[PDB]
């Protein structure tokens, strides 16, 4: 009965950086921030862009997306209304493909901020993402997509 | 089992694969192991009298 | 490329959508959402051939490809897209890169493998058993792209080794030794698997004593 | 028996503060040096830079 109604396999989150919130009727996947730190913290005043997928769960929609701010005044460029039983991918998550050249309604909902607050990653910051359904709190993770190690400085014996 | 998770509408105990599992076994136990085996244990146990 | 998404898309919706819903969310206590997983990800488990899974148990086993290459790279891209994420390794051709995942040195990677993925796998690549009905794979199927894939995206109980924590130098190393060690042949006579002190007791206690109580038989005399 | 220690629920914790180890003491005193010369003055090393500024 490892197979029962307690499964490993279906209970399995993905084994990505993004945290999956699932609170209201739209359902938010691969949440993360894109910021690249050059050092113990990313300085107040510098934009980190913040990457999530928004699914509408129903079809009858929450495509509104109000606000989703918290503590760094967050800004959604070239906002819109995408979700209808579709993805609403405000970014570009590293590896993702620009099927065109062209981009339709220019970038596709690309939400940034402006920290405000030293921010390392591997901490939890909670990104208060509001819909017009509900509002939901999800502990936005830091993610670095594929950004290779940086060179640390070799030791010298002592 | 089967029949217990059957007179609910809901998975009462029993997950999908799990009561799948069930009737799997029970038919294959009730007609290879259990039928087709005891026409030849009444065989050996009477055909050689008979 | 649009009709490689689109084929990824078409093949994704007849094969998946019942457990990693349409639109790539997760359908809840059925399988994970995919945005995310990469192209890696989707390479790894539709080639190893777990990912068309059909049941919930401990772990999903591996079994035949239900699709072959270039549609193996259509749903990968689609996976790709809609999430975003790491991508397999590719040669100059344009295909899945195998030979060029062969790190030169093996020594650093049999360091690697021993220090991390011996721990549950093998000495050498062989099997071992996890928590509840879970367990390592044996490494001699996979090809390198499987395993640099594998060590890429955690499958199900595996952690995920970034390409931060292997670096890719590290990750050909071990897809390396990883190879090294499951075609090299045994020496010392015919390896009773790769593990050491069952498969030897089990042939002493099977060979020799069969051997040698057979011999005290026709010697000896029964009475 | 079950060991004495066991589970905390209250006091969720605070984010680590980020660590400044202090200078290694007479024993490992040991360290780079920070340059040698002459030095006819406060004292400035052999090490000195300077940022122009527009
Ligand atoms: C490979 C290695 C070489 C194999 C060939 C050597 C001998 C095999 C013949 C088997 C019969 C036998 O030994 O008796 C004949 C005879 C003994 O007769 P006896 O003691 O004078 O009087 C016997 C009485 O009739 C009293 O006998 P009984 O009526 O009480 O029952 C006789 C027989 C009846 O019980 C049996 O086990 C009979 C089945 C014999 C077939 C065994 C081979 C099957 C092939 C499968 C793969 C094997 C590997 O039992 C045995 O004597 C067999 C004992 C152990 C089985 C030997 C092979 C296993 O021995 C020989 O002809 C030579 C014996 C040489 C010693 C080696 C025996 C063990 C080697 C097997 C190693 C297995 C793993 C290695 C890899
Ligand atoms: C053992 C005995 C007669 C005790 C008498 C009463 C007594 C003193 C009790 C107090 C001691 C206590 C507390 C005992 C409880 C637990 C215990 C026995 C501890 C001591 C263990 C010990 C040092 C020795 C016991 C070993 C023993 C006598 C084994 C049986 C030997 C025989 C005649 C086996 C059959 C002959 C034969 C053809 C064997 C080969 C065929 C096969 C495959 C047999 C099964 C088999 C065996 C037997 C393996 O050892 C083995 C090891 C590793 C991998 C696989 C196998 C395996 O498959
Ligand atoms: C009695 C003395 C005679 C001993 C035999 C001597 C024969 C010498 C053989 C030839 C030279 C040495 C071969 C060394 C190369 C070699 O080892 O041989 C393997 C095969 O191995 C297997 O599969 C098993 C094949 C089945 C046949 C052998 C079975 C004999 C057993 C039963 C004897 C012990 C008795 C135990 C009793 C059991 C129960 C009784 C109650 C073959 O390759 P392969 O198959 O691919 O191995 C995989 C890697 O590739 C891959 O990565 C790796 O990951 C693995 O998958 C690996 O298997
Ligand atoms: C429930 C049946 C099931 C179906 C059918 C299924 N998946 Fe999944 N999927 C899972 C489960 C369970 C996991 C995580 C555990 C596992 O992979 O065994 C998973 C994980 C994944 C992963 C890797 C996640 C990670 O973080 O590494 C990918 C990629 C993926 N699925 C894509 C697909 C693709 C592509 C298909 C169609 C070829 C598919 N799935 C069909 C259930 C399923
Ligand atoms: C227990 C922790 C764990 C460690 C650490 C680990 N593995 Fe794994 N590995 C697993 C599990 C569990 C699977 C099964 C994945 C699945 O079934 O989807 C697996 C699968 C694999 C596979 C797939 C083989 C196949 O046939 O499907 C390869 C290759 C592999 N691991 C290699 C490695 C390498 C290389 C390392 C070192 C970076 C490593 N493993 C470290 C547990 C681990
Ligand atoms: C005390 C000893 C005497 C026993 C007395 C009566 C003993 C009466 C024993 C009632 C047993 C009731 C079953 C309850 C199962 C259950 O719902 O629990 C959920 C659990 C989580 O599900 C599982 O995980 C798997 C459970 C599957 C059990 C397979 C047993 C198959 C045995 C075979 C391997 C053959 C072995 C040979 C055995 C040969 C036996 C010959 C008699
Ligand atoms: C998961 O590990 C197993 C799931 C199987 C659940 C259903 C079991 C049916 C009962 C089987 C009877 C076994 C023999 C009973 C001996 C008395």
């Amino acid at each position: 009965c490892s197979a029962g109604q307690i499964s490993q396999t279906t209970t399995q989150e993905p084994a990505v950086n993004g945290v999956n919130a699932q609170a209201g009727q739209v359902s938010l996947r691969n949440v993360h921030l894109r910021a690249p730190q050059q050092t113990d913290y990313v300085e107040p005043g510098t934009t980190v862009e913040l990457l999530f997928v928004a699914a509408n769960d129903s079809t009858e929609s929450n495509k509104l997306k109000s606000i989703t701010s918290d503590v760094g005044e967050v800004t959604l460029t070239g906002d819109s209304t995408v979700p209808a039983d579709g993805v609403l991918i405000v970014g570009e998550p590293d590896g993702q493909i620009q099927a065109v050249e062209n981009a339709e309604a220019a970038d596709a909902v690309t939400a940034e901020v402006e920290l405000t607050k030293p921010i390392t990653n591997g901490l939890l910051y909670d990104f208060t993402f509001t819909f017009e359904d509900g509002e939901t709190t999800v502990a936005v993770p830091i993610s670095a997509g594929e950004q290779p190690r940086r060179p640390v400085p070799p030791a010298g014996p002592g | 089992f089967m029949r217990t998770e059957l007179a609910m509408p809901g998975l009462q105990f029993l997950s999908n694969e799990q009561f799948n599992q069930l009737f799997t076994m029970h038919g294959t136990v009730m007609l290879l192991f259990y039928a087709t085996p005891i026409v030849f244990g009444f065989a050996n146990l009477v055909l050689p009298l008979q | 490329q649009s009709a490689l998404l689109r084929t990824g898309k078409q093949l994704f919706e007849t094969s998946c959508v019942s457990c990693h819903g349409a639109n790539l969310q997760g359908v809840p206590d059925r399988g994970p959402s995919l945005i995310g997983t990469g192209e890696a990800a989707v390479y790894f488990q539709v080639s190893t051939g777990r990912m068309p899974a059909m049941r919930g148990e401990a772990q999903a086993p591996s079994k035949p490809p239900h699709f072959d290459e270039s549609q193996i790279d259509a749903l990968g891209a689609y996976v790709q897209a809609n999430g975003g994420g790491p991508t397999v390794p590719r040669d100059d051709h344009g295909a899945v890169a195998q030979e060029s995942l062969i790190g030169g040195d093996v020594a650093r990677g049999g360091d690697l493998f021993r220090l991390n993925c011996a721990s549950c796998h093998n000495f050498t690549g062989k099997g071992g058993a996890l928590s509840s009905g879970k367990y390592a794979p044996d490494l001699g199927d996979a090809n390198p792209a499987q395993i640099y894939t594998a060590m890429l995206t955690g499958p199900q109980n595996m952690p995920k080794f970034s390409d931060r924590q292997l670096t890719p130098d590290e990750k050909r190393d071990i897809v390396a030794y990883v190879r090294e060690s499951a075609e090299t042949p045994s020496y010392g006579g015919y390896g009773l698997g790769g593990f050491g002190p069952a498969p030897e007791g089990m042939a002493m206690w099977i060979i020799g004593m069969v051997a040698a109580i057979g011999v005290a038989m026709w010697i000896g005399s029964r009475a | 028996c079950s060991p004495p220690g066991e589970t905390a629920s209250s006091e969720p914790g605070t984010t680590p503060a980020i660590w400044t180890g202090s200078p290694s003491p007479a024993a490992p005193s040991g360290e780079d040096h920070g340059g040698g010369h002459g030095a006819g003055a406060a004292g400035a090393g052999e090490t000195l830079t300077a940022e122009l500024k527009t």
